[PDB]
Order: structure tokens, then sequence, then C-alpha cells
């Protein structure tokens, strides 16, 4: 990288063609940068820095510059291992500034995409300057846009980079103006606009007008196919911002509905998607019952509109009896349809069943007779597959003989028949139907319902004997060629065990699962093409059954631990295979999932982790699980992903060393990993799983405290500089530290940690109310000395004062979160409740938002306690607040007037409090005169 | 007889006792958030 670059420079100092010199450099940079030339990384950095100046001198010339750029791109491609991200960004900025220009940009689009990929890969360098480049690119691609295809891709890449890293109003206005002046192609701009709208801090204050203008421009002129998704996303965002101007939004919704009705196989799927979008948006926005009835009364498009109106309303609500009876009459009329397009008919039947289930909207009349008649008429011709399940669901909803005979005849399907039997369950013929049907708790529930008769055990014994004969007959092929037969036999054995108790286990097969596991281990040891296929099939079958059920599942696991000889053999084989395979952010996860071998290894590791969790032979597996920590510690990207997946998955004795070493091992990789990737979420789950049993009376307490200090240092570095994604992890860590133990574990300044969490919440305001409520709930259950509650109340008051002390709307919004947090803390506490109530009543002057939310406050108080008890508590709190104000005349009168305004009363009904205040202050004829003026006969 | 078996019970042992949306959660914060806090309390 150094000697080759020096030779290339000495050869091409004349700048004649720079071809042979570049070829010699590309040929000789291999070994010189491989073994040693001079600090290979810095050598390549200096070589790139010198090549930049060489290209500048060569350009100081259009075709020659293009050839030099192509040669530099080829050299960078041959040098796929890059370094000096800052120098790369500087070179990219220089190329963008240099930009005839249209052809140059079209040629450099490849280098721009390569730089965008390099940024998405190594954004851990803390660039913090991609926003300026994205804005410059959007401004350059704004007037003529320099393109119609590459400009959209560049804008999308810039928006993705900005969203990954961390003004927009001008860009949105320019995009709206362009969409109104010309066509709306290149929907990448609309996607970037939607991403910027849903980026962060969406208040719909000024963006609402821009969104309305864009919607109007897209409704008037439009020529695009993918723009429909962006329009639907914008409509959903507007509906969510409106119902968590109004006339303009209603007009836009009506125009969109009219356009959808005018637009009205692939066309069927397109119409279904457009309906699922538009009807959902209309239900979220909205009155609509009349429009729905008119559209139903007003034939593929009509049937599609009817099916859309039915499922949308059924998922939305249970609207008035008028619309209910209209829909019932419509269904009774359409019951005699031609049954064409059975999918729409089944959807309409499911919607009618859901409406009949949610029929508690009108008075209980005799309208159910028509529904019962329609159900009977449908059951008279229900010889279908999906229609039978729809009729069964409708009958179950109506209930929540002829029907029993029909159910028995249908049972004599896998999921549909099971659902029908479960709905019917909510003699000799029943036993015969059960035997004909028989010839993850759903199987256990069906077995319990079948055995609830407490008789006919001979039929079950004969069925089990017939299944063992078929299993023994199919084992001849399952052991040789058939691979799914082993999984089927394992599932049958699990279902039989789900129904000491070793009698049935030894009776049924006593060998099927063990033989299947042995064959799978032998195939994995052979490791051929079909062998790996069967191994992947067996791994999927094993991952299918990973959980732990009730007592039935416990008995099944006991039988498994008893017959676990072959299970431990297969586990050792899988461990050997995983070791052999190891020996050989979102991008890393995608690269790990794109490999079939890596996916199979991950499935085997997940199965092993599930087995270890179920265990935490059978008893001998504890030693193997304990020895597995050495293999886990001994086990770049794929290895790290496997270690993370293993760490993400009594045992505390060995854990106090295994996880203690794993946490230190994870920090070394976390040195470069420390970029705020999605891995922070997986790390909190592992930390919570490891912290189940911590702070023990052993030497591992020092390692636990060291890990906690490392986590605290990481949280401090995040509070210094991070993103909003770390807020949830910080809140979870704070809650864990609060709920862990007493002051012995809270010696890490839990009060200061909560104060810092509240400060970060008031600063960023991402999901701040949830974090505040979690902190309040954690403080309330641990409060047992009455001093921590007062300290937390004072800290919350100080945080609210700091938040209170353009930006006026944001300040008022932040003050509402603090008021809600104080209200939640009051509803949680008992004495701090009255303390915070008096504090809010005193600060009511600047707390107009609290005076407005007093309605919901009183609603919550009446939901918690009775009305008379809340009134008495409020009177006691008002007396306490008046006493506090008197202790620290005019202020007391102002507080009393504020309390009377918050309530519904004049300056009266408080004779006891008035007499107490008089005996306190006067012991003053002014108070007596005021009382006489407020109410006569006061002497 | 099946009504007793169909009755919903508790979860399993600790191995199983433990067990857009973000846009709705952000839009809830603050009448909906105070209502949710009061319902949880």
């Amino acid at each position: 990288n150094d000697l080759l670059i020096c030779c290339r420079q000495l050869e091409h100092d004349r700048a004649t063609e720079r071809k042979k010199e570049v070829e010699k450099f590309k040929r000789l940079i291999r070994d010189p940068e491989t073994i040693k030339h001079l600090d290979r990384h810095s050598d390549s950095k200096q070589g790139k820095y010198l090549n930049w100046d060489a290209v500048f001198r060569f350009l100081q010339k259009k075709m020659q510059e293009i050839s030099s750029l192509v040669k530099y791109f080829i050299k960078c491609a041959n040098r796929r291992a890059p370094r000096l991200k800052c120098q790369e960004l500087l070179n990219y900025i220089m190329d963008t500034v240099k930009d005839g220009a249209i052809y140059g940009a079209d040629c450099s689009n490849i280098l721009l995409k390569d730089i965008l990929s390099v940024r998405k890969y190594w954004c851990e360098i803390s660039q913090q300057q991609w926003l300026e480049l994205f804005s410059v690119y959007f401004r350059l691609y704004l007037k003529p846009s320099q393109d119609v295809h590459r400009v959209l891709v560049a804008r999308i890449i810039h928006a993705v980079t900005k969203g990954c890293c961390s003004n927009s109003k001008f860009l949105d206005f320019f995009s709206k103006a362009i969409q109104c002046a010309r066509q709306e192609k290149s929907s990448s701009g609309l996607n970037h606009i939607l991403a910027a709208l849903t980026i962060f801090l969406k208040t719909l204050a000024v963006n609402f007008r821009i969104r309305v203008c864009e919607l109007g421009d897209e409704i008037l002129p439009t020529l695009l196919y993918i723009w429909t998704q962006h329009r639907l996303n914008d409509s959903l965002k507007e509906v969510i911002i409106e119902l968590f101007s109004t006339k303009w939004r209603s007009i836009l919704y009506n125009l969109y509905d009219l356009l959808v009705n005018e637009i009205s196989f692939r066309n069927i799927a397109v119409k279904e998607n457009l309906i699922e979008l538009m009807a959902d948006i209309c239900h979220q926005v909205f009155p609509w019952l009349q429009i729905a009835t008119q559209l139903i009364s007003k034939l593929s498009p009509l049937l599609m509109i009817l099916s859309q109106l039915l499922p949308q309303q059924r998922h939305g609500e249970r609207t008035p009896y008028v619309l209910r009876c209209l829909t019932e009459v419509a269904l009774c009329q359409d019951k005699r349809s031609n049954l064409e397009s059975s999918q729409k008919s089944d959807l309409l039947k499911l919607w009618n069943k859901i409406w009949c289930i949610t029929f508690r909207g009108i008075s209980s009349e005799q309208i159910q007779a028509e529904n019962f008649g329609l159900l009977g008429a449908i059951i008279q011709g229900s010889l279908v597959e999906v229609d039978r399940e729809f009729w069964k669901l409708f009958t179950g909803s109506a209930c929540r003989a002829v029907c029993c005979l029909t159910l028995a005849l249908t049972t004599s399907v896998k999921m549909g028949i099971e659902q029908n039997m479960c709905e019917v369950n909510r003699i000799m013929k029943w036993l015969l139907f059960y035997q004909l049907e028989g010839d993850f708790p759903h199987l256990v529930l069906e077995k319990i319902l079948v055995s609830l008769t407490m008789k006919n055990c001979k039929a079950a014994m004969n069925f089990f004997q017939s299944v063992p004969e078929c299993e023994h007959h199919q084992k001849d092929k399952e052991e040789l060629s058939f691979s799914e037969v082993e999984e089927l036999f394992l599932q049958t054995t699990f279902d039989k065990m789900d129904f000491f108790s070793v009698h049935q286990n030894l009776k049924e097969s006593l060998d099927r699962c063990l033989l299947g596991l042995s064959e799978q281990l032998l195939n994995n040891y052979s490791s051929e093409i079909t062998n790996s296929e069967t191994l992947v099939r067996c791994s999927r079958l094993l991952v299918g059954v990973l959980g732990c059920y009730c007592y039935m599942g416990v008995i099944a696991e006991e039988e498994a631990y008893k017959s676990e000889l072959f299970q431990k053999a297969k586990s050792l084989m899988q461990c050997a295979g995983e070791s052999i395979t190891l020996f050989k952010f979102d991008r890393g996860e995608v690269e790990s999932m794109e490999d079939d071998t890596n996916g199979n290894l991950m499935e085997v590791e997940d199965q092993s982790s599930m087995n270890l969790f179920n265990d935490y032979p059978g008893e001998s597996q504890s030693t193997i699980g304990a020895i597995n920590p050495l293999a886990e510690e001994y086990l770049a990207a794929d290895i790290r992903r496997k270690l993370l997946m293993l760490i993400d998955s009594p045992t505390k004795s060995l854990h106090l060393h295994m996880y203690l070493m794993l946490l230190k091992e994870l920090p070394g990789e976390e040195y470069p990993l420390p970029m705020e990737d999605v891995l922070e979420l997986l790390k909190p789950l592992s930390n919570v799983c490891s912290l189940y049993r911590r702070d023990q009376d052993v030497c591992k307490t020092i390692l636990n405290h060291v890990l906690h200090v490392v986590k605290n240092l990481g949280q401090s570095n995040m509070d210094s500089e991070n993103t909003r994604d770390a807020q949830g992890q910080f809140l979870t860590v704070i809650g864990a530290f609060w709920h862990l133990t007493k002051e012995r574990k809270y010696i890490f300044s839990v009060r200061m940690a909560l104060v810092n969490c509240l400060k970060t919440l008031l600063e960023a305001d991402p999901y701040s109310k949830w974090a505040i409520l979690n902190v309040m709930g954690k403080d309330f259950p641990v409060n047992e000395v009455f001093t921590q509650f007062l300290a937390d109340n004072h800290h919350q008051v100080r945080m609210l004062a700091a938040e209170s002390i353009g930006d006026s709307s944001r300040l008022l919004k932040a003050l509402p979160l603090k008021l809600q947090q104080t209200a939640f803390e009051n509803a949680y506490l008992k004495a701090q409740e009255g303390m915070r109530e008096m504090s809010h009543s005193a600060e009511n002057p600047e707390t107009l938002d609290e005076i407005y939310n007093r309605k919901s406050v009183l609603l919550t108080l009446i939901a918690v306690v009775l009305s008379c008890s809340p009134i008495c508590e409020k009177q006691a709190l008002f007396a306490l607040c008046k006493s506090v104000k008197e202790n620290g005349h005019l202020v007391k009168k102002v507080l009393e007037k504020v309390s009377e305004t918050f309530g519904y009363r004049r300056l009266e009904d408080f004779m006891a409090s008035h007499l107490d205040y008089l005996v306190l202050e006067w012991l003053f004829i002014l108070l007596n005169y005021t009382n006489i003026e407020d109410f006569y006969r006061s002497c | 007889p099946e009504i007793v078996v169909e009755l919903l019970m508790t979860l399993h042992e600790p191995a199983n006792s433990s067990a857009l949306c973000d846009f709705s959660g952000d839009l809830d914060p603050p009448p909906h958030f105070p209502s949710h806090v009061i319902k949880a309390t």
C-alpha cells in the first residue's frame, strides 16, 4: 500500500496516461499491505490521500477526468477493505461539489450508493454531518432534480441515512409544489416525506397544512402506482393525529372515498387492498352508518364494496339499531345469492357472525328468529369447507339434535373439525363420532373433552393400538428414507403423552421418539445433502415443541427425561455439529439469517437452549449444561451472533460465574459494538434474565457490582450522547435497580438515577409518560419510611419547575406530562397523595393545565373511591393546604377562592374550616364581615 | 362437563409464567395516557 503507491507516483508523475502505473500499483499493493510496508492501515490512508491530490492535479478535461474517476472506482472496488471513514466522507463531499454535470452525476451514482452502503455499515464512527449532505443533495435535486430515476434513489438513501443517524419544512413545501405543478412520479420523495413526518416529535401543528395540500395535489393530478401506499400511510397518520382542519380533513376523506368508488384476479386483489386501506382510514376518522347503508344499497365492484363495508364495521364497532337491522335485512336477502366468489361470501358470513356476537347494542327483540332461520337455511346447504367453518362460528356466536348430528357427520378436518367440536362442547353416537374423528394446548383440551365422559376406555385403547401398528409399519421407511415420518411419530408420541405413569409410555411405542432421535443424530453425523435436509426438518420439528405446558406437559417431560438416553445422544451429536460449524445491527442479523447453515445452527442452538431452560440422561444433563459454559466462552460476526443468541436464553450457582465471565466477554466486543444498535434491547433482556438471582453472599457479588458499574458507566455515556432508542433501556435498568433489593443494592444512588431519568425524559419526551408512571409505581411499592416519598415528590416538583422554566407549545406539552406524572404519583400514594394535591392547589395559578385536567382528575378519583369519600378527602386536603398557606391572610383567601372555583360552591359550606382559621389567626372582624356578606344570620 | 375443562386458568411455571404500536403509544401521550395510568393504578 506504501511501496506500490510510491512506485505508481514515481511512474505517473508525468500524468501521461496513468494506466501502467495504476496497474502496477494495484498488483503490488497486495503483498506490501499484506505482510508489512509501513503500518498498512495508515499506509493505505496516505495512499488514498495522495491519490486524491493526484486526481486533482490530473483534472487541473472532461473525458480524462471521467477516465480517472473510473480508474479510482475500479481501484476502490479492488480495495474493498476500506479505512479512514472521515477521509472517505471528505472525498465523497469533494466529488459531490465537483459534480456534463448530469452525466457526471449519473456516472457517480454508483459511487454514491457505495458510500451510502459504507455509511450504513460503519455509522459507528459518529459522523453527525450526514444531515448537511442530505440537505445539500435535496436542494441540488430540487429545481430540475437533475434526473427522474436516480434523484429519487438518492433522496431515499439520504432519508434512510438521516433516519439511521438521528429545514424539513422547506423540503416538504418544495415537494408539494412540485407535485402540484407536475406529475407525482418517483414516490421515493413521498416515502421520505412520510418518514420525516413520522421521524420524531409529530405534533401536526404546521405539518397538517402541508399534508392537506399534498393530499389535494395528489387527488387532483395523479399518475403513479406506488404512490397509493404513501397516500394511505399519510391518511393513516392524519387519522391517528386527529382521533388519537376538521372540515378540510372530512372533505379530503370524502374526495378519497369518491375516487375509490370511481376506480372500483389481480384487479380483485387490488380492490381488496384499496378497500382495506380506505375503509380502515374512514373508520379511524369517523355518521358513517348512513354512507355505509347508501353504498350497500347502491356486480363485482358492488360485492367488493359490500364485503369491505361489512368487515370494516364489524372490526370497528356495533353501530345503531337502524344500521344493524338494515345489515340484517341485507344479509337475509343475500342469503339466496348465487354463491359466486366463495371468498367474499365467507367474508360476509364471518362479518355477520361477528355482528351477531356483538349484538349487545340494541334492545333484545325477536329479530334473532330471522338470523336463526338464515343459519338453518345455510346449514341445509353447508356441504363446503370454509362455509362449514363459517356456519359453525356463526352458531357458536349465536349460542354464546340436528346441529349435533351435523357436527358428528362432519367429524366422522384438522383445524375446522377441532374448532367445531370445541364450539359444540361449550352416548354411543358421540363415542362413535369421536372414534371416527380420531381414526399447543388444543390437543390437550380435545383429549380432556374426550375423556370427560369417564367411560369407553376400550375405544381409546383400540385407537392407541391401531396407531402403534401403523407406526411400526411406517418405521421401516422412516428409518431408511422417510424424514417427515419421524417428526410425525414424535408429534404422535407427544400427543399421546399429553393425555408412575410409565404404563402408557411403555405400551404405545416406547421406542419411536428414541429411534427417531438416533436416526437424526446418525444423519447429522453423516452430513450429506439429504442428511442436512432431514436435519433441518428435525430441527424445525423440535423447535415447534419448545414450551412447557401444565401437569400433562410436566408428565410428558418426566417421561422424556426417563427415555432421554437417545435425547442426550442427539444433544451431544448436535453440540459436536455446532462446534464443527463454528470451527468451519440489522445488517449483521440479515447476513447471519441469509445463510442456511447458519440458520440451521441457530435452530439447533435454540433447541438446546430450550432443553436447558426446561431442565433448569435427564439428571445427568446438568453436568453437560455446566460444562457447556467452557465451550460458550471458547466460542467473528457469526460467532458473536451465536454467543449473543446463547446469552439471550437453581442455575444461579453456576451462573454467578458463567454470566459473570460472559458479561466481561460481551464488553470487549461492545467496545466497537457500542453504537446504539438494536442489540441494546437483546442486552437488557439478558441482563434481566441474569439478574433473577443476584446480590448473593459470595465472592460473585464483587463481579456483579463490577458489571452494574459498567452498565452505569454505559448509561452515563448514553446520557452524554445517544439517541431516543436508549430511553427504554434506561427506564428498564432504573426499574430493575429499584425493584432489585433494599438500600444494600440501592447504594448506587437510586435517587440520583431517578433524577437523571426524569431529566432525560423531560429533555427528549419520548414515551415520557410511560417512564414517569413506571418510576412512580416503582417508588410507591418500595416506599416504607415516608421520607423517600417526600423526597420523590420534591424531586418531581423541581423537575416540573425546571421544565416550566415557538417553544411555548413544547413547554406547555412538557408541563402536561409532568402534571400527568404528578397525578399518577398521587393516585398511587396515600399521604404523598394529599401532599401533591395541596402542592398543585397552591401552584394552581401557573397550573391552568392542571386546573383543566382537574375534570379527568376528579373522574379518576370517583372511579377509585366514592363521591362522598372523595369530597371529604378534598375538604381535608383543602383544610391542610389552608393551614400550610397560613403557616407560610391574602394567600389563604386566594387559595380558598381557587379551591371553591375548582369545586362547585360559593364562599360557604366551610363553616368548620372558617371557624378553625379564625381561631388560629384572630386568636379579626374582617373575616366575620366577609362571612356575613357571603351569608346572612352569621352573628 | 366440558365447561370445567374450558375454564381459563393461570400460566405455567417460571419457564412459561412470564408470558404501528409505537405510533399509537406515542399518540396516546395526554388524555389517553392519563386514562391508561388511572386504569393501571
